[PDB]
């Protein structure tokens, strides 16, 4: 996942 | 995952091997001419850009599984110069030259979507943030941050929802304005720093003020969505 | 744009025919139980959402030929609750069903390329102005914008490059300080309701990843003007 | 084309  | 697992055998059956990395390395440079598709696997990494001074810049953060790639697909020139640093202890990643995936990805349409769509959630996740500092500055941008690491890494506790990230993992992730707003959402008594870790104690509050990453990570990851949920 | 034209025959090739679109259509919406990919082929559009009070907010402008897709190409659920609107006068787009695109991408690869390095592009350009502004603050971003908004509308004129967009969406408290600056530094000059550009190379300075972007990924328009 |  992505994140900041 | 299930799809990041298939994805995977599909690249060993294939013969692309993992390669292993440790803190501070770059798997791929901004450098480097030759341009590359990373499947992240296992591990936490960072996009950085350095600017003329030579300070180093972090825009985005990504955990395994996911793919990043440093060239367009077809074209194989920058998409940014750009480098991905590892900052898990140690992260494993397939590296993948940017001409052989257009020929891996045509074989098979599933593993294709699969990529296509790990694009997707990272466009609209770029709109999703955007869209929670337009209707609450800082503050939506900072619950929008909290709410996804704490859906990602949450485990329930008596105290809170442990965002059981590593002590030096998040001293880095959080110029220190940002730590100042901290302090006040945290006198509200939506996060509470204890046991060297984040414990969020009123989810509602971070989903009121970052309502768009709420529903991006709802619509981009449900599952995960659904267990806090 | 060569690989722009390959897209807008491959479709009609198929089956798929083009539709028009008057200003303030909207070509898909955030209720709309079905996904969209639209191939944007000629006119402006903006992507909306639309907030529990009612509010509207502008999230991006698309530009011909382009790509915006409404649902993930596999779940076919929603990528987010936004709609298409039209801010030209006219705008003409291919609208596909987003359970009928992977069946044209069962057939054919080079052109699912175009539409994966569409997404790149956005992606890059998201991660450009980030760090723009982290370097720049305020000043980086309108003036990134300023200079994307002169790459692909900038008209040589003697008093100075002009941002060829109407006062419509030219209009479209801090900012209007930061214009003063730039109006006051005789870097932008603002005559018959658009704005001037005399300083290219002061918006390349405080904007320098999003023109280093423009470069790698719309490298004929940058060539204009450098 | 993409801007803002």
């Amino acid at each position: 996942e992505v994140f900041l | 995952n299930a799809q990041a697992e298939e994805f995977k055998k599909y690249l060993e059956t294939n013969g692309i091997k993992p390669k292993q990395f440790h803190k501070k390395e770059l798997i791929f440079n901004q450098w480097d001419p030759q341009e590359y598709c990373i499947f992240l696997y296992d591990g936490i990494t960072k996009l950085t850009s350095i600017s003329e001074n030579g300070t180093i810049m972090n825009l985005q953060y990504y955990k395994g599984a996911f793919v990043i790639m440093s060239g367009f697909i077809d074209t194989e020139t920058s998409v940014g110069y750009y480098n991905l640093e590892v900052i898990s202890e140690q992260a494993t990643a397939y590296v993948i030259k940017i001409n052989e995936l257009k020929e891996l990805l045509s074989k098979n349409l599933t593993h294709f979507f699969y990529v296509f769509q790990t694009l997707q959630k990272q466009v609209s996740y770029s709109l999703a943030k955007f869209n929670d500092f337009s209707i609450n500055g800082k503050l939506g941008s900072i619950c929008g941050q909290l709410l996804i690491l704490t859906y990602v890494y949450g485990k329930e506790t008596p105290d809170g929802i442990k965002i059981t990230l590593d002590n030096l993992t998040m001293q880095e992730l959080g110029s220190s304005a940002v730590s100042r707003i901290i302090s006040k959402l945290k006198q509200e008594k939506v996060i509470v720093y204890k046991n060297s870790c984040f414990y969020v104690q009123n989810l509602d509050y971070l989903k009121r003020y970052a309502p768009k990453l709420d529903e991006w990570f709802y619509l981009a990851c449900p599952a995960t969505w659904g267990k806090l949920n």
